[PDB]
RNA sequence: AAGCUCGUAUCAGUUUUAUGAGGUAAAGCGAAUGAUUAGAGGUUCCGGGGUCGACCUUGACCUAUUCUCAAACUUUAAAUAUGUAAGAAGUCCUUGUUACUUAAUUGAACGUGGACAUUUGAAUGAAGAGCUUUUAGUGGGCCAUUUUUGGUAAGC
RNA sequence: GAGAACAGAAAUCUCCAGUAGAACAAAAGGGUAAAAGCCCCCUUGAUUUUGAUUUUCAGUGUGAAUACAAACCAUGAAAGU
RNA sequence: GGUUGCGGCCAUAUCUACCAGAAAGCACCGUUUCCCGUCCGAUCAACUGUAGUUAAGCUGGUAAGAGCCUGACCGAGUAGUGUAGUGGGUGACCAUACGCGAAACUCAGGUGCUGCAAUCU
């Protein structure tokens, strides 16, 4: 730019933590989650990591280790088709889905699945998973927003209300869900229970069916050729509920070929580094070209 | 009138006659300044592990 | 509706910044003659 | 060669710099709502200048930001006013550009003498796809060397379409 | 007037290192301290709360308490002729984990494993350390290295 | 006034420069550190002579001044006005203090005194290490006799011992004259203002090419 | 001064090894800051005037160089001095207590029962180690080498 | 730095650059960049109780400070503070 | 091996330029009813994955590149410094003895390593 930086600048510049430069981590907040009580010693702290890619929803149960962070067990939106949703991968009801998947998935890993049931048939009303009298206590997990901007009725808090509703202790307040009115100041479980099962996406299809066919042609084009209807949506997620709680156990992809086999090909497209004899020979040649005062 | 102000002269000397001692430590140090609800619960952990030997010996 | 947009400046001085003064001015400009 | 990098208009801010408080400011604020239909935002005074009769923190100017469809025609409205001829300045070296015209009557906008008379500033910023790379929250990046709208590149865009002209040199 | 307040003279001392500033990383918060731990004390300027007085900078002591954000450390300072017992309540950003004792454990443990070698064989133990020694007789080969003989250099000015 | 140079001759105090915490100090009686022909090309003035301190002490600007003036006025008027480049190699940054008991009429005081002794700035001097060069002169090799005496004539304004040293080096640079000329055939010397720039091997290959063409005539 | 409890328990104006901490000396300024001599290159086509019905000076900035500096500058950084450890109050195995703590027989302390001595876990020294009570005088100090402030300096 | 009616050195608007070269009452030094800065939202932990610890130190007082306990509150989705 | 979610150390990871990028992922991007946030669906929100795309973000390579990391009887046993003498010198200073010992310089090499999870010719 002819803003070119003086060596004095680039010599004294202090480079941030790498995961700041690439902007994947707010460490100010990470300190305020990871760090545990010192009279609680080595008993780790667990965060619920909720990350939305464009095409996927990531939900991970994570504790921290100085070698690197640990994840108990993880789920995805892209797992949900196995539980019966081909379309609508990233949306609130799919966040409740993935959130309730990892709720009954991880909590099963602990042997805590049977005891500490959940909220069962879902009124969408505000409650948390309380404690069993003379028994274990809920496995405590904390919400990790990541870089995500907090708003009332945000895609992340579905995974919150999904996972909280699946037996996990993930404390919160209702007010950032849909149905908290910023005057009323209490919650309406309808607007939530609607959203929980997809009661927005479906309602748009109806209204959109009226206004524009050509808009409905593409936007929902996946629902058309798959034989899916408007209020069928309510039972797509209500079914996957039973399906999730049925088989929370994690089966991975069988991933055709293998580890070694991938690598043999999967990057032949990276360049090799030179040696010093290579770079020095080029330099001496790059002189010969540019030489002769040209 | 004016006179001396300060010095450390000869003080190392005086403090090495009888001096410099040592922390004089014991086993089972005092608990001064330890978390109260540790030293509270710690009482009953010992109050209870007493009866355990008020039974075993018979 | 009066909506004001806030300044990101940390400067709380009422002093005009020393980019401005009788100097740095110019004897030129289209002073209207008509 | 040039699949995704074509162009667009990022935003156009019409700015009306009053220089005084009260009516002339508050009236010029109605002008910009009758202009874009968007409700505008006034600016406080940076610092006191007793020559211009304004204490600091005195509400002075006003403007509004418009994008997409509504801007391009209000931009097209202005290009009719200066008659599709612009100078070698008016185009920033960062690729963006802008001009100004008096009276605001010249593009639509009937009189309404119960408003009064105002001119304005037309400045408009050019961008490309992948612009939110810089403007987002997560993983904020920086537009590469290619892309990165240049001065002669948004000129060859503004001369080709709009069939306009460079001037003054 | 003389000025003796708490942090006086600490200017360079409490400075963060050249090109190390801002937030403190997570290894500091992720460390566990129980009683008896031997810790080195070095203050951190970024954290003002619960930091040592400038005296204890560089001193090493045994933690006598573990609280929410801090550990009490008992340290021995001399006043007059004696050492009194100081105990500081310091946060974890100002606490290191002392490598002084750490090797002694790796010494004892290696000593017990070399004891089993005198149990399974019966050779002499040689457990306790011995300082460096006079070395020994040797023979230096003139083969391929023949002493090259030097003299002193004269005086000449280099500027 | 100017109490004699015998009072300030030795470096008795930590350097006390003109600064923010010390202001209102006089100006160095020597403002001119470079004179003669200061634009002369490097290759023009091969031979160099130094005036080197043999002592660890303080040189006052006023003394530096008269030394400078002395050297020049002889050097020029004998050999030539442009026959040399004289550089004063030391800058008087140390600020001397006086107490100044003398105040105003009619009487001195009793008995205070030493009380409030700290001084106001008096003069400037340049604190000098053993073997530190004071003056440097570069000229043509044929001027030696005239240059060697020029500095020799200026020592008498300098407190302490100082030697006149024949510099084995080219001009005001490094590189003893053969090791200079060695890099002159390779054209590694680009004349700068009254100095040279040297061609590195350390930089970007583009500008290294443009900068020193005849070095790769080729390589 | 009086002793008292004990008999090599524990030490130590010292080193060795392991492990900390520090920002002085030195050093650095074509590294930040602040100061500081000299030319050379490049835009203002000028901040301002001229030469002419746009070319030269003046400055202002900019680029790579050049001479010299800092108790209250500094990337770097000693020597000397300095905190800690070198065991039986050790290193481990097991599993009882609690109202603290945990998703939890998770922990945390504190115990029960059990594994290992022979260089028992650097050198050197120990004229013995620990403890207590009481009470005199003193509370103008000065000198040498070295580091060091004020002062031209002083048997200051 | 490059760009816009009057608008000029100085008004308001834009983009690019920008390791802190700004700001944090004040002395100075330290510390801070998705903040400790600017701005907005909500509050009264500038509260109750009573001990311990650091500096100064005689290891008295006083001033100031640190880490807890026991309550009762604020804030936030929360962990937290 | 690439790729992503959370990372540890926090430039061998930063800057500047220029190229290369299959698979998958990431993005860029389409959408403006609903929760939601703005002067402005730009950022924030929600819907869709459908209409389009590697141009960019991103990952690599290239540079007698900047900076940064590393090494050495490179400079230097130099500067400084601990101990010593009824050593030298009018002094300023300096030598020697028993030890400790730099920074600049220079040559040389290097340009992220890696944890848990998932995923892909
Ligand atoms: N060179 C002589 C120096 O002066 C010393 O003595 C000085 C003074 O003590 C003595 O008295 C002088 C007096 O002679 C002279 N004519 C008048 C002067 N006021 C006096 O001095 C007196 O007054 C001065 C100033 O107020 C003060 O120093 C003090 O009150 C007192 N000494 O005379 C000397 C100066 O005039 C000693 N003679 C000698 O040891 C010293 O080296
Ligand atoms: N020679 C090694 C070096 O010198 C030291 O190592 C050791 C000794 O040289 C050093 O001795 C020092 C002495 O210099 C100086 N007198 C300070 C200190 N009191 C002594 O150290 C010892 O002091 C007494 C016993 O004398 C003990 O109470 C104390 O705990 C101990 N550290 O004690 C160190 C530990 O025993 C430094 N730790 C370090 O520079 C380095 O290790
Ligand atoms: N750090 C490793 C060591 O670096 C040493 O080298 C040191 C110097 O040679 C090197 O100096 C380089 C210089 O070589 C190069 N040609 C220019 C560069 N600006 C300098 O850099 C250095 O000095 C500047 C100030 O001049 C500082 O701003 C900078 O932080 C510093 N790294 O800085 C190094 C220290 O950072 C030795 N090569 C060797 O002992 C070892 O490799
Ligand atoms: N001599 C040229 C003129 O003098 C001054 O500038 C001179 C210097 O101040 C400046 O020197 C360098 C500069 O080259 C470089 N690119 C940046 C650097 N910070 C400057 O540093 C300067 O100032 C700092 C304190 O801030 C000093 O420590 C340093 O010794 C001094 N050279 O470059 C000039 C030549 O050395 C005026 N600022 C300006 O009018 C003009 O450059
Ligand atoms: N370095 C080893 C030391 O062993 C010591 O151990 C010593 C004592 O603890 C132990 O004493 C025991 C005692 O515990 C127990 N309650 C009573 C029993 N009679 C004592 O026994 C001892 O003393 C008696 C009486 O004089 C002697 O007859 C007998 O020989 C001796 N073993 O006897 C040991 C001496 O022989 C300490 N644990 C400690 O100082 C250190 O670890
Ligand atoms: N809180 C009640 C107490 O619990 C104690 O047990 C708790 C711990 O103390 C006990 O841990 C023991 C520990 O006591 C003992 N001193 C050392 C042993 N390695 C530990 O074992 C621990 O680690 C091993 C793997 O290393 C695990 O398999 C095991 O589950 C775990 N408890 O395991 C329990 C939970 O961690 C004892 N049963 C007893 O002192 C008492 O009942
Ligand atoms: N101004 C007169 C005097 O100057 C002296 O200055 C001396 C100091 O500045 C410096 O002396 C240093 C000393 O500071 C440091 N602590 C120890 C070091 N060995 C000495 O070194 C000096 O003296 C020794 C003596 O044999 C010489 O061998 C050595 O070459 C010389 N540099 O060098 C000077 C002596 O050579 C003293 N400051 C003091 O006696 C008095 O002020
Ligand atoms: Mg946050
Ligand atoms: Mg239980
Ligand atoms: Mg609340
Ligand atoms: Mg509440
Ligand atoms: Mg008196
Ligand atoms: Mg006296
Ligand atoms: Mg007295
Ligand atoms: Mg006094
Ligand atoms: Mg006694
Ligand atoms: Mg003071
Ligand atoms: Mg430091
Ligand atoms: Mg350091
Ligand atoms: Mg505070
Ligand atoms: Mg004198
Ligand atoms: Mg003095
Ligand atoms: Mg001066
Ligand atoms: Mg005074
Ligand atoms: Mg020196
Ligand atoms: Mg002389
Ligand atoms: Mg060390
Ligand atoms: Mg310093
Ligand atoms: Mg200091
Ligand atoms: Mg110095
Ligand atoms: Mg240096
Ligand atoms: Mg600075
Ligand atoms: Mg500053
Ligand atoms: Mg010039
Ligand atoms: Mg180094
Ligand atoms: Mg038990
Ligand atoms: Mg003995
Ligand atoms: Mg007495
Ligand atoms: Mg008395
Ligand atoms: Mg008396
Ligand atoms: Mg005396
Ligand atoms: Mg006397
Ligand atoms: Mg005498
Ligand atoms: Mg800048
Ligand atoms: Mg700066
Ligand atoms: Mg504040
Ligand atoms: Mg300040
Ligand atoms: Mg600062
Ligand atoms: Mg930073
Ligand atoms: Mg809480
Ligand atoms: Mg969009
Ligand atoms: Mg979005
Ligand atoms: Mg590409
Ligand atoms: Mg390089
Ligand atoms: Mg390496
Ligand atoms: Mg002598
Ligand atoms: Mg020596
Ligand atoms: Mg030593
Ligand atoms: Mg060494
Ligand atoms: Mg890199």
């Amino acid at each position: 730019q002819k803003d070119a930086k003086s060596s004095a600048y680039s010599s004294r510049f202090q480079t941030p933590f790498r995961r700041r430069r690439e902007g994947k981590t707010d460490y100010y907040q990470r300190k305020r989650l990871v760090t545990q009580h010192k009279a609680k010693y080595n008993t780790p702290k667990y965060r619920l990591v909720v990350r939305f890619t464009n095409k996927d929803i990531i939900c991970q149960i994570i504790s921290s280790t100085i070698t690197g962070d640990v994840v108990l067990a993880a789920a995805y939106s892209h797992e949900l088709p196995r539980y019966g949703i081909t379309h609508g991968l990233t949306n609130w009801a799919a966040a409740y889905a993935t959130g309730l998947l990892i709720a009954r998935r991880t909590l099963q890993k602990l042997g805590l699945d049977e005891t500490y049931k959940g909220v069962e048939e879902v009124e969408g009303e505000y409650e948390l998973t309380e404690a069993v009298e003379d028994g274990p206590r809920p496995f405590k997990v904390f919400l990790d927003i990541g870089l995500q901007r907090t708003t009332t009725g945000a895609r992340v808090f579905g995974a919150l209300k999904g996972a909280s509703d699946g037996g996990l202790y993930v404390p919160h307040s209702e007010n950032r869900f849909p149905g908290w009115d910023f005057e009323t100041e209490e919650i309406d479980p309808e607007l939530l229970r609607s959203y929980i099962f997809g009661g927005h996406v479906s309602q748009y299809m109806e209204e959109l069916a009226d206004d524009d066919e050509e808009r409905f042609s593409e936007l929902f084009k996946g629902y058309l050729a798959d034989d899916i209807d408007a209020d069928s949506l309510e039972d797509i997620y209500t079914s996957a509920h039973e399906a999730i709680r049925a088989d929370p156990a994690f089966k991975p992809t069988e991933k055709k070929f293998t580890k070694e086999q991938y690598a043999a090909e999967s990057k032949k497209y990276r360049q090799t580094k030179l040696s010093k004899e290579e770079r020095a020979a080029r330099v001496a040649a790059k002189i010969a070209a540019l030489a002769g005062q040209q | 009138a004016k006179s001396k102000n300060h010095t450390a002269h000869n003080q190392t000397r005086k403090a090495h006659r009888n001096g410099i001692k040592k922390p004089k430590t014991y086993k089972y140090p005092s608990l001064k300044g330890v978390d109260p609800k540790f030293r509270r619960n710690h009482k009953h952990a010992l109050h209870g592990t007493a009866k355990a030997l008020a039974a075993a010996k018979k | 509706k009066e909506i004001v947009k806030s300044n990101t400046s940390s400067k709380k001085a009422d002093v005009p910044p020393p980019s401005a003064d009788p100097s740095k001015a110019r004897k030129n400009r289209p002073r209207p003659s008509g | 060669q040039n699949p995704m990098r074509d162009l667009k208009i990022e935003k156009l801010v019409l700015n009306i710099s009053v220089g005084e408080s009260g009516d002339r400011l508050t009236r010029a604020s109605k002008v910009l709502e009758q202009l874009s239909g968007q409700t505008p935002v006034q600016s406080k005074a940076r610092y006191t200048v007793r020559t211009f009769g304004i204490r600091r923190n005195e509400k002075i100017a006003v403007h509004v930001t418009v994008r997409g469809p509504k801007a391009e025609e209000i931009l097209e409205r202005g290009l009719k006013v200066k008659e599709y001829q612009l100078r070698d300045r008016n185009f920033s070296a960062t690729g963006n550009f802008g001009f100004g015209i008096d009276e605001h009557i010249d593009l639509g906008i009937k009189y309404d003498p119960s408003i009064g008379i105002f001119g304005m500033d037309f400045y408009v910023v050019m961008n490309r796809p992948g612009a939110r790379v810089t403007r987002r929250k997560r993983c904020k990046g920086t537009v590469g060397n290619s892309h990165k709208t240049t001065k002669e590149d948004t000129v060859s865009w503004f001369k080709q379409k709009y069939d306009a002209d460079v001037l003054d040199k | 007037g003389k000025s003796h307040g708490y942090r006086s003279r600490t200017r360079y001392m409490f400075q963060r290192d050249f090109r190390k500033h801002g937030a403190v990383h997570l290894s500091t918060y992720l460390k566990v301290y129980k009683v008896g731990d031997i810790v080195d004390i070095k203050a951190n300027g970024s954290i003002q709360k619960g930091m040592p007085h400038k005296f204890y900078q560089g001193k090493t002591g045994v933690v006598y308490n573990v609280t929410k954000s801090s550990v009490g450390v008992i340290i021995n300072k001399m006043v007059g002729n004696r050492y009194l017992e100081k105990r500081l309540n310091l946060r974890v950003e100002h606490i290191k984990h002392s490598k002084c004792r750490q090797e002694f454990l790796e010494r004892v443990k290696a000593n017990a494993a070399k004891r089993a070698e005198a149990k399974a064989q019966g050779v002499a133990v040689q457990l306790k350390r011995q300082p460096a020694q006079p070395r020994e007789s040797r023979i230096v080969s003139t083969e391929g290295n023949v002493p090259q003989t030097l003299a002193p250099v004269p005086y000449e000015t280099f500027i | 006034a100017r109490r004699p140079a015998r009072c300030y001759r030795y470096q008795k105090n930590k350097p006390y420069p003109k600064s923010r915490y010390n202001r209102a100090v006089p100006d160095s009686k020597i403002r001119i550190y470079d004179l003669g022909k200061k634009k002369a090309t490097v290759d023009e003035f091969p031979l160099c002579v130094h005036l080197v301190s043999n002592e660890l002490e303080q040189l006052s600007s006023e003394a530096l001044e008269a030394a400078r003036i002395c050297a020049n006025k002889y050097m020029t008027t004998v050999s030539g006005r442009d026959a040399f480049h004289l550089r004063v190699r030391v800058h008087p940054f140390h600020v001397l203090r006086i107490n100044k008991m003398l105040s105003c009429a009619g009487a001195d005081r009793l008995q205070q005194g030493m009380r409030g002794a700290w001084g106001k700035p008096h003069g400037l001097a340049a604190r000098v290490d053993i073997g530190q060069i004071i003056f440097s002169v570069r000229t043509k090799d044929s001027n030696k006799d005239v240059v060697v005496e020029g500095l020799r004539r200026a020592r008498y304004k300098f407190p302490g011992q100082q030697k006149i040293i024949l510099s084995k080096k080219w001009g005001f640079t490094n590189l003893d004259r053969p090791e200079y000329l060695k890099k002159r055939e390779a054209g590694e010397v680009k004349d700068d203002g009254a100095f040279v720039k040297f061609l590195s091997k350390k930089g970007s290959l583009e500008n290294n090419i443009r900068e020193f063409p005849e070095y790769f005539a080729a390589q």
